RNA sequence: UAAUUGCGAUAACGAACGAGACCUUAACCUACUAAAUAGUGGUGCUAGCAUUUGCUGGUUAUCCACUUCUUAGAGGGACUAUCGGUUUCAAGCCGAUGGAAGUUUGAGGCAAUAACAGGUCUGUGAUGCCCUUAGACGUUCUGGGCCGCACGCGCGCUACACUGACGGAGCCAGCGAGUCUAACCUUGGCCGAGAGGUCUUGGUAAUCUUGUGAAACUCCGUCGUGCUGGGGAUAGAGCAUUGUAAUUAUUGCUCUUCAACGAGGAAUUCCUAGUAAGCGCAAGUCAUCAGCUUGCGUUGAUUACGUCCCUGCCCUUUGUACACACC
């Protein structure tokens, strides 16, 4: 399965919460954004995160999301 | 066919049949058709190949198994009973051989006789053990095209393997033989008997 | 065009060369040939009987032509095969160091191979010569 | 002369496993109550600025049947 | 011998205690308009073609 | 190789060394039915007798056949090593023999008895109808005798 | 990579769990053309608990 | 012990007149004509090739294939 | 000695073959207790004073 | 020097390196002509790219291959890779793109992983059975 | 969902251990830093065949240049991406395109709380108590024994042949390991049918053994369905190696002797992709001995991509007079 743990989903929340201007529908830049904008300890955990914070981003465009 | 030759020369008939048509060992993929409805899709033929060896990832997804060139499907199924496990090179040669024999007999694209025998030996419907309470009766079903192809391959191959066993006649002949007889079924092939005896019992319960 | 033995398939080369040495007469065959076995990993002698010593020597030649230097040890191992240990698992086993070492002495006397620096036997300068000849011969068989 | 020994005190024993094991050993050999021994060992390690500590005592005391105890405080992680 | 051609439409699921069985609705190509549910023995997806050996006796739940 | 003919010149079955030998079997292997001669021995004896191994037992000229038997029972004069021979160092006269045919039966017996008659453990073990070359006798060999 | 493959059990009981220890050895070499001085200067210091330094000379 | 392993004159003739209408001619085939065994049949194959009735469509060991000449 | 060993009748394969086989040669595991594992047999017992001093 | 590129092919372990320089249509594997290359039942696996993309094409080039490692099949699937990759690399630097893309289009449309190496690889056995998945026989009692 | 993995529902809100993360290994880098202990192109010196320039080799430094292949440091890469279906348009799941890679990327290491009278005092100079302690249950030395054989059970090896056996011929791996106060890994040359011997030799090792030229496998033959040349148990006779010692036969070679077994009752094991199965190798043990194991690569499938029917477990609900907890 590919269900993202809370730590990923939690962190994505926190970042969209306070950096919606900046951030994009693009993972590739959301990646780089995460580096400047947050400390993470492993490349894997970062993309895992930024990929999902892109997901959440990509569908706020099409209506609100609880949380 | 517009001839061409460079440093290390490439053989006449090799230049001759290849660059033109993309045909088999040296057999035609075109013409060849699946004479029963369905079975199209679930039998390959086109795209065309040279020999039936391939590093094909036909496993890691449910149905893609269907996409394997049905000649090479046949060959893979030839290489079993532990002693012959693996040994594709051994097998492939039998097919090349087999196809030649099939060809000699009754003309026809040998690669098409394969197509006939396969289509012609898969059970259009079958039975399956059903709970019913201990004394489990036999409930009939219609079988999948895919399942129907598979059984045909496995039935065809086995019957020859057992024919080939303990006797002078070679794998290639009995395989050819099994096929030729299974082209339009003739009650003498291990498969047709088994198809027919299977549909006998399938029709025996509805 | 011009021709190297590398330009011929093995069974086309060696079987022409084997035929050569037999058609010729300069050779040195041991004498125990006809009663010997090629390896302790075997069961029956060669069936070529009158011959086969030509065939190894022909093969031995072509191998050593194809490389820098090689000796008995390597040829023993090259020509070794499976030995049915009866009811026990097979293992590879080396073949006879006599048949080979004497082929080396043979082919050398006829001047197709020489003792070599760094060890082993090097393809002869007259080996090159005469080998690329019959190579160019059985390429002519399909002329 | 080819060999040379130098002793050297350690920066805070309170974060050295081996230090505190050997302390208990010693504690328990002057016969402090089991819990009193370990519970202080926890509460000193903690004091020495540890992010978590944990002590096990297994074996037999005074009764015949064998027992075991966890003594732990603060934060530990256990995997990877 | 009559033959009968039916195009599979929509995979409904597995019945049969074991589970190898798969209930599907099909459509005839020799005049559509009418559909019928069948039980299969092999693996099946949408747009497959089943030789109904007898075109009129549908089944349900298997044990 | 060749397509041959022959008159009535070949006979099926022929008797040499007090035993029977099938006609239409290749003469190398044909010879093996004789106790004491195996494939390696057969092979060499033929090569030595200057016979064409391509032939069956029956083809062989009576001259060729007679020749063959002659080598089989004097292997060492007719140049055949010794390490090819089942009875090197005859533990009494110490010569080097190749016991054949009916004789190999008797020379097994003679040996089995020399041990038994000297009471040596191997002998005893033979007289007890057991395994001798030191094999675990717990599990293997149970139907047997 | 120096492997050591062993049963975890001190005794015999249980499913036979096997376990492979491993030790990695990393070896470098750097070739220098320098006077007598720098060599010794470069050998004595630059030392480190854990790294084994070896200096050889010679044409061969 | 059940007849195959030779060349009986009246056999050779049969191996000349009986081979036409052999749409397929292989090693197995020749034994199956209630006659020769594999060996002195493999010899036959090469010798019917001496001249006629058989064209070599396929090659090698284990498998041979010949057809009626035209 | 060895003389006796071979001369000894009453020995060797024939003789054993001609004997019936004990039934003890096809028994079970025998187990003998395992169903008493949790029921301590010492007949002692500890006691809450002595445990409480220990622990 | 002359215009050239070097490329490789990898299947299982086998690594087939190729040198594709400008010349007169030479194609030799490991030192011998490509018209040999036994196993041979698979010969056409390696003739394949040539036929795929027009028997000409090679006229302005030479080709050598050097396969080590792998085995009597994995080397054939590897060399053909380096052969057809080799041809595409050459156009990449020397001829043109539309002619490069022309080629890569047929190599792909056919493919037996001709431009892109196969990811598959042995899985490590693990203790308890002779295989990576297989477990030894057991008995309960 | 592989997961108390998440969505959602919601008197709960928001967190930590364990799962995840993490680490190791196998996959991708013509991007970065290099290499006579790795290798390529050119150049000399040079052999062979052609000759019209060519083709194929030789040469631990005769020179120049490079890093594609090899090696290992630092980075980069993937996040189930884009798109499209399906879904409480929620977590997700499915399909297509692309990609080295899209089953937790594949395989491992790590691994909470708790339980068992599981196993180990025969690993320990870990250990309580008990036993014994000079005619010893200490220890050592000589010899035997763990191998004993009517028979029951388990793991295995080899086979019942023609997809084969045999014989010649092609001829391709990866993980490993190797000698100092020593006799380890062994090339080459001779002698020997063989096993082996002998003379020298390289290596404390990406340098030498070793391209570990491994085995299945590939080709051309021979045999022809006959317990046959399938099979190789048992047994005789001879040679040789390890060792102080080989008898109760350490192992190896040779001739001979040539069994059962013609695919296996009731039952039962393992397994989903470079997997199963076939095939050999190195390592552990080791003076000598692998039919065992730990790993490794070679050849390479058929069939699911499901369900709760069997079996095993987990979960709620529910009963209890059990709590030393159904022993
Ligand atoms: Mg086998
Ligand atoms: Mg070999
Ligand atoms: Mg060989
Ligand atoms: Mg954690
Ligand atoms: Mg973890
Ligand atoms: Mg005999
Ligand atoms: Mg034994
Ligand atoms: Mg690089
Ligand atoms: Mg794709
Ligand atoms: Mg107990
Ligand atoms: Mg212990
Ligand atoms: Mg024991
Ligand atoms: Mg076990
Ligand atoms: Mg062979
Ligand atoms: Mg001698
Ligand atoms: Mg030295
Ligand atoms: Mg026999
Ligand atoms: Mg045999
Ligand atoms: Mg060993
Ligand atoms: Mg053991
Ligand atoms: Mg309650």
């Amino acid at each position: 399965g590919r269900v993202r743990t809370k730590t990923v989903k939690r962190a994505s929340k926190a970042l969209i919460e306070r950096y919606y201007p900046k951030l994009t529908l693009d993972f590739q830049t959301n990646k780089r954004l995460c580096d400047e904008i947050a400390t993470i300890q492993s490349k894997r955990l970062r993309n895992k995160i930024a990929g999902y914070t892109t997901h959440l981003m990509k569908r706020i465009q099409k209506g609100p999301v609880r949380g | 066919f517009t001839p061409v030759v460079l440093a290390t020369p490439i053989p006449e008939e090799v230049q001759q049949a290849q660059t033109e048509i993309k045909l088999f060992n040296k057999w035609s993929f075109e013409e060849v058709e699946v004479k029963d409805a369905s079975l199209v899709d679930y039998v390959q033929v086109r795209q065309p190949i040279f020999v039936a060896h391939t590093a094909g990832r036909y496993a890691n997804k449910r149905f893609r198994k269907a996409q394997c060139p049905i000649i090479e499907r046949l060959t893979n199924s030839l290489m079993m009973n532990g002693r012959n496990n693996g040994k594709k090179l051994k097998a492939v040669r039998i097919i090349k051989h087999t196809l030649d024999i099939i060809n000699v007999l009754t003309d026809q694209n040998p690669i098409q006789v394969v197509v006939d025998a396969i289509t012609n030996t898969g059970p259009r419907e079958d039975t399956t053990r059903v709970g019913g309470g201990g004394a489990a009766r036999r409930q009939a079903v219609d079988v999948s095209p895919l399942r129907r192809v598979n059984q045909a391959i496995a039935l065809l191959t086995i019957g020859a393997r057992e024919a080939a066993f303990r006797n002078i006649k070679t794998i290639a002949e009995t395989l050819a033989e099994e096929l030729i007889n299974a082209a339009k079924g003739s009650s003498t092939s291990y498969a047709i008997k088994k198809k027919d005896e299977l549909e006998r019992v399938a029709k025996s319960n509805r | 065009p011009g021709v190297s033995v590398r330009d011929v398939a093995a069974q086309d080369f060696i079987n022409a060369y084997a035929s050569f040495l037999q058609r010729q007469g300069k050779l040195e065959v041991p004498g125990y040939v006809d009663i010997v076995k090629t390896s302790s990993g075997n069961e029956m002698p060669p069936q070529d009987a009158e011959g086969w010593f030509y065939k190894r020597a022909a093969s031995v030649a072509r191998h050593i032509y194809m490389r820098k230097q090689v000796g008995v040890g390597k040829l023993n191992k090259l020509y070794g095969g499976a030995k049915s240990r009866g009811v026990r698992p097979y293992k590879h086993i080396d073949a006879s160091g006599s048949i080979n070492r004497k082929v080396l002495q043979a082919l050398e006397k006829i001047g197709i191979v020489e003792i070599s620096p760094k060890g082993g036997r090097r393809i002869s300068e007259n080996g090159q010569r005469d080998l690329d000849r019959i190579a160019a011969q059985t390429l002519e068989e399909d002329e | 002369g080819t060999i040379v020994l130098y002793a050297e005190r350690v920066q805070d024993r309170g974060l050295s496993a081996v230090a505190q094991a050997e302390s208990m050993k010693f504690k328990l050999l002057n016969g402090l109550a089991i819990r009193r021994a370990a519970y202080g060992v926890v509460r000193y390690v903690m004091e020495s600025g540890a992010k978590g500590c944990e002590v096990v005592v297994s074996g037999k005391l005074r009764a015949a049947r064998a027992k075991a105890m966890k003594f732990a405080d603060g934060f530990l992680i256990h995997s990877g | 011998t009559p033959v009968t051609l039916a195009k599979v439409i929509k995979v409904l699921g597995r019945t049969g205690s074991r589970g190898g069985v798969t209930q599907v609705r099909v459509e005839f190509l020799e005049d559509t308009s009418r559909t019928i549910v069948r039980n299969v023995k092999g693996p099946v997806r949408e747009n497959d073609i089943l030789v109904l050996m007898e075109s009129e006796r549908e089944a349900r739940r298997l044990r | 190789s060749l397509v041959v003919q022959e008159q009535g010149s070949f006979q099926h079955i022929l008797r040499l060394l007090n035993t029977n030998v099938d006609g239409n079997i290749k003469i190398v292997y044909a010879l093996t039915t004789i106790k004491g001669v195996g494939r390696r021995y057969s092979n060499l004896v033929c090569k030595k007798a200057d016979v064409d191994l391509h032939k069956r037992a029956g083809e062989l000229t009576q001259e060729e056949l007679e020749r063959i038997v002659q080598i089989m029972q004097n292997p060492t004069h007719y140049k055949i090593p010794a390490w090819f021979l089942n009875r090197q160092n005859d533990i009494t006269d110490g010569k080097d023999y190749h016991t054949l045919a009916n004789n190999v039966e008797s020379k097994l017996r003679d040996d089995l008895e020399r041990l038994k008659k000297i009471r040596a453990h191997r002998g005893i073990r033979h007289f007890w109808g057991l395994r001798v070359r030191g094999q675990h006798t717990k599990t293997t060999g149970r139907r047997r005798a | 990579v120096l492997k050591i493959s062993t049963r975890k059990t001190p005794n015999g009981e249980g499913s036979k769990t096997w376990e492979t220890y491993e030790m990695r050895i990393h070896k470098r070499y750097i070739d220098l053309e320098a006077p007598v001085q720098i060599v010794k200067r470069i050998t004595q210091i630059t030392i480190e608990p854990g790294v084994d330094v070896e200096v050889v000379v010679a044409s061969n | 012990a059940q007849h195959a392993v030779i060349l009986d004159q009246e056999k050779y003739d049969r191996i000349l007149k009986e081979v036409p209408t052999y749409r397929y001619v292989s090693v197995s085939v020749l034994v199956d004509r209630l006659k020769i065994g594999g060996s002195l049949a493999r010899i036959a194959l090469r010798h019917l090739e001496k001249e006629g009735i058989i064209k070599p469509i396929s090659k090698h060991s284990k498998q041979a294939i010949y057809t009626r000449a035209t | 000695g060895n003389e006796g060993a071979i001369r000894d009748k009453t020995a060797g394969r024939r003789n054993n073959r001609s004997k019936d086989v004990t039934d003890s040669a096809t028994t079970k595991k025998s187990n003998t207790r395992r169903a008493t594992d949790r029921h301590s047999r010492t007949g002692k017992t500890d006691t809450k004073k002595k445990v409480n001093q220990g622990w | 020097a002359v215009p050239s590129v070097q490329t490789f092919g990898k299947k299982k372990s086998a690594t087939a390196v190729a040198h594709v320089k400008a010349g007169k249509g030479l194609i030799k594997v490991n030192g011998s002509p490509i018209t040999l290359v036994e196993p041979e039942i698979l010969r056409f696996k390696v003739y394949e790219p040539l036929l795929l993309v027009g028997l000409d094409k090679f006229s302005n080039i030479d080709i050598r291959v050097r396969v080590t490692g792998g085995g009597h099949v994995s080397q054939v699937y590897a060399i053909r890779q380096a052969i057809a990759k080799g041809l595409v690399a050459y156009h990449q630097k020397y001829v043109d793109e539309q002619s490069k893309n022309e080629l890569k289009k047929a190599f792909t449309s056919y493919d037996r992983t001709l431009l892109i190496a196969d990811s598959r690889r042995p899985e490590p056995k693990k203790f308890g059975g002779k295989g990576a998945r297989s477990r030894f026989q057991k008995s309960y009692r």
